[PDB]
């Protein structure tokens, strides 16, 4: 691919995302995920292969899928009130089908099995910005109509998707499956406090992002996609391996790490409102994903694996790209937790 | 739910209102803007060691422009912040002194005139 | 100014058809800007009358009103019929 | 749906017993059901009639289960005179997670179920007398 | 009651619909399509709507050919399925008709809830406008008032179709 | 109301024909006249088997193309409007658009035939 | 929600104008001249009380006015305005460019015996002014009361009370 | 709602329903895609012109147009997995799992 | 979530089609223009919270106007009555409404 069309195709995702993000206007949205969508497919096809042309294949048909309920639920909504501004959804119906089109654009659970798939079939910059960017719309949307939601339906979602990210996350071997699975629980956190605080929901994505873009930087600088090459990079740069092992612990959400700042503050949120049974089951399961990122960090950095000997030539270049903004992503993902007030700023 | 998306005079995208200029701006001792000058050189330092420098004396230029951007971020963040803690504080005074009814001062009571039971330890 | 030259001349000898449709076009595009009767084109479009002109209420202080179609006050269309 | 939710609940707990019964029965028919389709849907039989045969196991399983319990525990409430009291429901659910490992032909399923049913319900049970929030609406 | 036009216009449109969903194969599937643009299109135009029925029929006519010959190059087989040429495709079929017919018998007889509302049916004239006024065409206008109202939307729209053509080009390119 | 009985009048000539076509003259058919026409020969292969088309982006690019008309057809009612240099603005926006999409697929060889 | 008020059958009767499009659309130039005053007034009671139970005196009044119109155009041009109209009857658009010469004449008849001058191209489409003793209406709509907005925010601002208070932070 | 509301929606559901449940050729639900939207076209434009709201008379066509680029990108994907298997199969994307 | 670009520089990306009592071509009213101005005058300003209790009356009258729900049940009542009575005998119906009515312009 040309680096010119590429730039392009990059700017029209984005620009998708903001159309969605400003507008006042459901046509103007659902545009805004039309080119969005027309956008991101080629870039999840940058490296050619049958795996990216199927990991394609089915977000397109998703992604489409979606698309549709969500029009129609827009065109029911306008039936039932001739209103176009995204307001507080005049209908129930229309309301439950926005809710789940939405959830199946963002791979929330029972509509989650795309997103191991997608993920696994790309390249890791392509995963990066499937399991980043990618988010920012849907849930934006989800923010802006949340008073009209049922709590029932999206609990439910939220709690399944939480679920389902552990229990399949327990059984990978890929890195990228892995990482999709961790998307999933992550996703089901931000959406289970959305009836009750937004701002809890943008400070859950914005912890998660930042996580998860060190994560992915960290495994693109050491070319690893198993477990098994992972478990090489000790043998070649220790320092990778020992930021990863601290951005694997946060991510578990232990404290005094930054991942334990979003649940420790949405649980306090649902306990100002009654909500005290689905919190205490939302930490005891995101112990599962604490359980297998602790496995990864047994693999790759606790204990040394054994290597071959062609390492040795490895040993003799360097890293030619650097990443300018992973040392900032590794220290936002780990020492955040002391500046915690500081998200009164984002309401 | 969204507290504050809605809240009268609200400018869309200013991050600081003019009415923020009344309160006090945070000192630049405030050990917050020191632990964030801490995030900086943190920073600093993991820069170096991915890059197969030495850590601690590799590039001072870089150091310091790292501890200089996060302290000029990390204040303007805190007078954000504090903003909106007044803001807050503010409303809720203001809604108490305008319902009475809701918030009544009922009278007080001294502890020689208050039963409580006892709960022997045996 | 030279070489610009050869290769106008190479395009109208080898691709006639690319040439008359950039030139038409660029000619469709800057000439309108160009044009006194733009404007006029507007007030032809402004003058046609699709629906009812509701009357206005006699206050009395409206000297530019016309009390009667017939009356010299408001707009003229004379320009139109010298067009 | 919640009106077969309403149905249950609607009878006071230790009276008529056999339509309390029946209440719980048709529920557990319904999750039956549910999940039989799931798991047609995404585990294929291979056969029409082998999908039949799977969607009358789970959903006897499942309808048996929860006939047994709410007529253990509507009959534990009656005999014993103490309704709102949560060993009913415990009673019940150890029954049913017994029924359980009875159809499964399984003792350790048997006892884990019986253990782990008798406290869900019990649990239930709590929050029933307690007034405990699922699914919180939205307060502040 | 009055002639039932409307109402035997969208019992085609839904016959055409379940006829391409069952998905005999894509050549009859596009007939069926055609079908339904045709019939939709009269439907738009009993509503007063000539320009966008008649745009929506040649939009999908040309679709559909397009389709047709994507069909010939990548989505044939020795034995071309019909409706009646195997058990699944002739039972999807059967089934949206009863379903069709059904859900008619319900609303029609009597006035229930099927899943958002109650409907009696009285026929589509009851709640016309009996608006007398214009030399214009009240659609016409609307529609023409993209080039001076709809200035963000014909801008996003350009903007997608030239993307859309690097998109494909992009994803064909293959290697 | 005329358009339906217009519609039906055609539609009723033609397949009287065809039934007149089909029910007038004598038959005679058996298996060798009805066999598929090869020039003689009887064919290898299927008539139904997959047929390359040559020619694909090209009917992409048509069915992107075909929206544009949609987009264009207004235009007569558009030149009607009291803010006409907007108007001129926006199609030519289009029609310009249209045409760099014409050169960027023209210029990769997006209208050469596969070969 | 209360019954709706109606106009008996009575009330409704006038004295109708029955004269086909094409006998109105060649005199309609001379009309819109000559009965400009109780139309303008009909319509500026119409668009007001935006009812059309409020203005029946004067749709009487602009009946009454086109007869009186139509009886003088009877009275001294019944031919040419026959052959003016019949001629405009004829086409199928009722184009008015077909017939300029039964026009003409028709002109000159009005001209004539009544000094009828035919309007200017643009006059019969300018807004024009009325004097009218009817009340202007106050309550249109027949709006409700609106409710009451939130007061307002005032005071000046003070920093929060021991800071955040969010758990053990103390600024 | 009138019977065509009704009608209109059902034939909606039924494309869902279509698009949902594959058989073998990607082109089917591709054509239930473009069914879907068809109707969406439908419905917007009986609502559009039943209230008389004139400005959003434009809002259906802009429909068509992303339809018409949501059928070239399932167009172009179809080619691309034909060129890997000789046939438009959705048996043959299987190489990943969950 | 929301960025109120539009709202910041006073640009009007798509306000001028959200609702149907907006500035239409040729000044074309919309079929319900009085209730919907009559809703969106009573909630201005209050919020949506309010807005939902106090002017329940003005939406409800929106929402008639626009679904007709309530007309169409009035309708066929009074349908449904006149059938009844004709079928029994005693209804008598008038010629203006069997087509003999003397037109008025
Ligand atoms: C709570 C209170 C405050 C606490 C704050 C939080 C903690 C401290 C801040 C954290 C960040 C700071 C450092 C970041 C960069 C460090 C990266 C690194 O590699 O270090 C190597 C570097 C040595 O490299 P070198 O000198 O170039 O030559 C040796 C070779 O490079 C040889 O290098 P090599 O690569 O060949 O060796 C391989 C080695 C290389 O691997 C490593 O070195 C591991 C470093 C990972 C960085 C930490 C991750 C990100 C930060 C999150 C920490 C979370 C803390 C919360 C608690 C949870 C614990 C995880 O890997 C291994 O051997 C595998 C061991 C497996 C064990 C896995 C455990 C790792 C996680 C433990 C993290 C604990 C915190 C940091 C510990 C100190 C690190 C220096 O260490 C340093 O010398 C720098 C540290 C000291 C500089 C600061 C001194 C300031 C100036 C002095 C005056 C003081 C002023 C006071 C004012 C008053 C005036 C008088
Ligand atoms: C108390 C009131 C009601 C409570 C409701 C909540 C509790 C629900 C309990 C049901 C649990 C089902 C899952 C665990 C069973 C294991 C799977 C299995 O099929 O083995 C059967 C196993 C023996 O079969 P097997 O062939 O030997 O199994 C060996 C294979 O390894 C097994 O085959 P496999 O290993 O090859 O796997 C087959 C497949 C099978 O896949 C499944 O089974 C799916 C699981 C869904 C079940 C949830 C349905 C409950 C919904 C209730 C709604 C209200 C109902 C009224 O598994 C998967 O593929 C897992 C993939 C996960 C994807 C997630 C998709 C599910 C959608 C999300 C859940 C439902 C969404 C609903 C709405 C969502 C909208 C936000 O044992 C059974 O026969 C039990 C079947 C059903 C018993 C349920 C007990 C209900 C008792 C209620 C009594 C009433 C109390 C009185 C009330 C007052
Ligand atoms: C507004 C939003 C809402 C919109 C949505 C609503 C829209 C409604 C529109 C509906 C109009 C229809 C339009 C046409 C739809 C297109 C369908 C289609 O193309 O078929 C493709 C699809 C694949 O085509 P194919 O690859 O060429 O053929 C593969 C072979 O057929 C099979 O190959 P095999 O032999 O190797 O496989 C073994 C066999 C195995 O077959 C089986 O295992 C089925 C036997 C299950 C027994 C059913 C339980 C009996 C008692 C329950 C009664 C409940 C009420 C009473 C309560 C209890 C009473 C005591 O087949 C399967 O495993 C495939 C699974 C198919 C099962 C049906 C899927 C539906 C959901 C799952 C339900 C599972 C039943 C569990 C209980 C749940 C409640 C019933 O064909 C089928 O799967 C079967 C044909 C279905 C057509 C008729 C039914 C249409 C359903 C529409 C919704 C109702
Ligand atoms: C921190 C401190 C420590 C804390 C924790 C440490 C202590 C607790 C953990 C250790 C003990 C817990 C183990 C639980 C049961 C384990 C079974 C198992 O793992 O299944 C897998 C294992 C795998 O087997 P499989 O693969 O399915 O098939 C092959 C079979 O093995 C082949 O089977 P088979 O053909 O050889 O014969 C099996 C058959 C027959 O088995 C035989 O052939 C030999 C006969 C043995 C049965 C003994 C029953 C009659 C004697 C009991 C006398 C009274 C009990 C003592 C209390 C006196 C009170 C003053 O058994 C049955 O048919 C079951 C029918 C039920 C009758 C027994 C159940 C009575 C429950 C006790 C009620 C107590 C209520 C509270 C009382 C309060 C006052 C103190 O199953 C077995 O092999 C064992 C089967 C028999 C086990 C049942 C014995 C119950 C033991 C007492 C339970 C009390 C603790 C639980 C209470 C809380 C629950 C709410
Ligand atoms: C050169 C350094 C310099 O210029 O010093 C000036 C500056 C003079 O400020 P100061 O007003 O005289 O300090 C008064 C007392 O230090 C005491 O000042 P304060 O009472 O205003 O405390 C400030 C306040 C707000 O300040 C903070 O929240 C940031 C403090 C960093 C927390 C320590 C974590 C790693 C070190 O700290 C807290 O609210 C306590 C929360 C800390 C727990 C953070 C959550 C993570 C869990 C533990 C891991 O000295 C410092 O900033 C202290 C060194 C830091
Ligand atoms: C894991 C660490 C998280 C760090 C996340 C990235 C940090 C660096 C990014 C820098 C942010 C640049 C923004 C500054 C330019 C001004 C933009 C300004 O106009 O935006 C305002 C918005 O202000 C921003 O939201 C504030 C951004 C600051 C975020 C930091 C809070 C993180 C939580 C505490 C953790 C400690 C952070 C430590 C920092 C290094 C407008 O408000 P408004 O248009 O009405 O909001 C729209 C959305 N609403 C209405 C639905 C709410
Ligand atoms: C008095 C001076 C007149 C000035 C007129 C204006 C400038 C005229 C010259 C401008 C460019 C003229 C044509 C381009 C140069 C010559 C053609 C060329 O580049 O190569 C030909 C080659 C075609 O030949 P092949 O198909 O490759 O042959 C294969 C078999 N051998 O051209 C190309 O590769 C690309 C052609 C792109 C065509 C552009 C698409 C259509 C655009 C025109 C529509 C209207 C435009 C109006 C808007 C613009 C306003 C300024």
């Amino acid at each position: 691919m040309n680096p010119i069309i590429y730039t392009t195709l990059i700017m029209t995702v984005m620009s998708g995302t903001m159309l969605v993000m400003i507008s006042s206007h459901w046509l103007l949205i659902w545009i805004g995920f039309e080119m969005n969508l027309l956008a991101m497919i080629p870039v999840l096809m940058k490296n050619f292969n049958p795996r990216a042309t199927e990991a394609a294949t089915k977000y397109f048909l998703t992604q489409a899928t979606a698309s549709m309920m969500l029009m129609m639920a827009i065109i029911i909504n306008l039936l039932y009130s001739g209103q176009w501004t995204i307001t507080k959804m005049f209908n129930p119906v229309a309301m439950t089908m926005m809710t789940m089109a939405l959830a199946m654009k963002l791979g929330l659970s029972p509509f989650h099995f795309w997103v191991p798939e997608v993920t696994q079939g790309i390249s890791l910059q392509a995963g990066l910005l499937l399991l980043t960017w990618q988010k920012l719309a849907p849930l934006s949307v989800l923010c802006q109509i949340s008073q009209s939601i049922n709590p029932n339906l999206m609990l439910t979602m939220a709690m399944l998707s939480i679920l389902i990210g552990g229990w399949g996350g327990l059984n990978q071997t890929q890195l990228r499956k892995i990482m999709a699975y961790s998307s999933i629980a992550h996703m089901g956190w931000m959406t289970a406090v959305l009836p009750y605080n937004t701002t809890m929901t943008i400070l859950n994505l914005l912890i998660y992002i930042t996580m998860t873009l060190a994560m992915f930087m960290l495994l693109i600088h050491s070319s690893a996609t198993t477990t098994l090459s992972l478990s090489h990079t000790w043998n070649k740069m220790p320092v990778i391996t020992s930021l990863m092992m601290v951005t694997l612990l946060s991510m578990g959400g232990l404290p005094p790490l930054s991942g334990f700042m979003p649940k420790w503050m949405i649980i306090q949120e649902m306990t100002k409102n009654e909500s005290i049974i689905m919190p205490t089951l939302m930490a005891m399961t995101a112990l599962l994903n604490l359980y297998f990122y602790m496995r990864l960090a047994y693999s790759s950095s606790l204990t040394m694996f054994p290597s071959t000997n062609n390492m040795k030539m490895k040993w003799q270049f360097e890293h030619t790209k650097q990443m300018k903004l992973l040392p900032t992503m590794i220290v936002l993902s780990t020492l955040v937790l002391p500046m915690t007030p500081a998200l009164s700023s984002l309401n | 739910m969204t507290m504050m998306s809605g809240r009268p005079g609200r400018v869309p995208l200013q991050f600081l209102p003019n009415e923020a200029r009344s309160l006090p701006p945070p000192k630049l001792t405030d050990p917050r803007l020191v632990y964030m000058g801490f995030l900086g050189y943190c920073s600093g330092l993991i820069d170096n060691a991915i890059r197969r420098r030495p850590v601690v004396s590799a590039g001072l230029h870089r150091q310091l422009l790292y501890v200089t951007s996060f302290v000029f971020f990390g204040y303007y963040l805190l007078k954000r912040q504090d903003y909106m803690y007044a803001l807050r504080d503010h409303d809720m005074f203001a809604y108490v002194k305008s319902h009475p009814e809701d918030f009544p001062e009922k009278d007080k009571k001294t502890y020689g005139e208050i039963l409580e039971e006892f709960h022997p330890v045996r | 100014a030279g070489r610009i030259a050869s290769f106008l001349k190479n395009a109208w000898a080898k691709e006639p058809v690319l040439v008359a449709s950039f030139a038409i076009g660029g000619l469709a595009i800057i000439l309108p800007s160009l044009s006194p009767y733009t404007n006029y084109a507007i007030r032809i479009n402004r003058a046609t009358p699709y629906n009812y002109p509701v009357p206005l209420r006699d206050d009395g202080n409206m000297p530019d009103v016309p009390s009667h179609p017939q009356d010299p006050q408001g707009p003229s269309l004379e320009w139109l019929k010298n067009l | 749906a919640k009106t077969l939710l309403h149905k249950y609940s609607d009878i006071p707990e230790g009276t008529e017993c056999h339509r309390k019964a029946y209440a719980s029965t048709s529920i557990g028919g319904a999750t039956g059901l549910i999940v039989s389709a799931y798991s047609i849907a995404l585990k294929p039989p291979a056969s029409f009639l082998e999908g039949v045969a799977r969607t009358g196991r789970y959903t006897f399983t499942s309808a048996a289960i929860g006939a047994i319990f709410g007529l253990t525990s509507c009959i534990s409430a009656q005999v014993r005179e103490k309704p709102d009291d949560p060993l009913n429901y415990f009673i019940g659910g150890c029954a049913g997670g017994l029924t359980l490992g009875a159809r499964t032909r399984s003792y350790g399923i048997g006892a884990a179920a019986c253990a782990y049913m008798g406290l869900t319900a019990a649990l239930v049970k709590m929050g029933q007398l307690e007034g405990w929030q699922v699914f919180a609406e939205p307060k502040v | 009651m009055t002639m039932y036009i409307a109402f035997i216009l969208s019992t085609i449109f839904v016959i055409g619909f379940v006829g391409f969903s069952s998905k005999p194969s894509p050549i009859y599937g596009g007939l069926g399509l055609i079908v339904s643009g045709g019939v939709g299109c009269g439907i738009v135009l009993n509503f007063g709507g000539s320009f966008l029925g008649l745009m929506v029929f040649l939009i999908y006519l040309g679709g559909m050919l397009v389709v047709f010959g994507y069909t010939t190059a990548m989505a044939t087989e020795m034995y071309p399925e019909v409706w009646v040429s195997n058990k699944t495709v002739f039972g999807a079929f059967v089934s949206g008709l009863m379903m069709e017919f059904c859900m008619v018998y319900y609303a029609l007889k009597e006035e229930e809830v099927e899943i958002i509302f109650k409907f009696n049916g009285l026929g589509d004239w009851v709640i016309y406008d009996t608006g007398d006024s214009g030399f214009f065409s009240e659609e016409a206008m609307g529609i023409a008032a993209l080039y001076s109202y709809g200035t963000w939307l014909v801008i996003v729209t350009g903007w997608s179709l030239l993307i859309g053509v690097v998109v494909i080009m992009e994803i064909t390119r293959g290697n | 109301m005329n358009i339906m009985l217009t519609l039906l009048t055609n539609v009723t000539l033609a397949s009287l024909l065809v039934l007149i076509a089909f029910w007038l003259p004598q038959l005679n058919a058996y298996s060798e006249k009805t066999s598929p026409y090869e020039c003689g020969f009887d064919p290898m292969g299927s008539a139904r088997l997959p047929f390359s088309m040559k020619f694909f982006l090209v009917a992409i690019t048509f069915l992107l193309f075909d929206l544009e008309i949609a987009l264009l057809l207004p235009l007569p009612w558009a030149s009607q409007t009291n803010n006409l240099k907007t108007m001129l603005t926006m199609a030519l926006f289009l029609l310009i658009l249209l045409a760099a999409s014409l050169a960027y697929e023209w210029t990769q060889k997006g209208l050469e035939w596969a070969e | 929600p209360g019954i709706v008020e109606l106009p008996t059958l009575e009330d409704l009767k006038v004295q109708e104008v029955k004269v086909s499009s094409s006998v109105l659309k060649a005199a309609a130039h001379h009309y819109g001249a000559q009965c400009d005053k109780p139309n303008k007034e009909f319509m500026l009671c119409r668009w007001e009380e935006k009812d059309p139970r409020r203005c029946l005196e004067e749709g009487k009044l602009v009946n009454q006015c086109a007869l009186d119109f139509f009886r003088q155009i009877k009275r001294h041009c019944a031919e040419p305005f026959t052959e003016y109209w019949t001629c405009i009857d004829y086409s199928g658009l009722q184009l008015f460019r077909h017939c300029r010469k039964q026009q003409a004449k028709f002109d000159e008849c009005v001209l004539d015996k009544l000094g009828w001058v035919r309007p200017d191209l643009g006059e019969l489409s300018k807004v024009t002014k009325v004097k009218t003793d009817r009340p202007l209406p106050e309550n249109p709509y027949h709006s409700r009361a609106r409710p009451e907005p939130n007061p307002e925010a005032e005071g000046d601002l003070k920093p929060a009370k021991h800071g955040s208070r969010l758990f053990f932070w103390t600024m | 709602m009138p019977l065509v509301y009704m009608n209109i929606i059902m034939a909606f559901a039924i494309a869902l329903a279509g698009l949902l449940m594959y058989r073998s050729h990607l082109m089917s639900s591709l054509l239930c895609l473009e069914g879907m939207m068809l109707s969406l076209f439908i419905m917007s434009t009986l609502i559009i012109l039943n209230t008389h709201f004139t400005l959003a008379n434009m809002m259906p066509i802009i429909l068509l147009v992303f339809a018409a680029c949501e059928a070239a990108l399932g167009l172009s994907l179809l080619v691309m997995v034909s060129n890997t298997y000789g046939t438009d199969y959705v048996q043959n994307l299987n190489l990943l799992q969950c | 979530p929301f960025f109120d670009v539009q709202k910041r520089l006073g640009l009007d990306l798509d306000r001028w089609m959200t609702i149907q009592s907006a500035e239409q071509p040729h000044k074309i009213p919309g079929r319900c223009h009085a209730f919907e101005k009559e809703w969106i005058e009573c909630a201005h300003g209050i919020g949506g919270i309010r807005a939902e209790k106090e002017c329940k009356i003005e939406f409800d009258d929106f929402v008639e106007c626009l679904l007709r729900q309530k007309t169409m049940k009035r309708l066929s009542a009074i349908k449904r009555q006149r059938d009844k009575l004709i079928k029994e005998g005693k209804y008598t119906p008038p010629p203006h409404h069997l087509g003999k009515e003397d037109p008025r312009p």
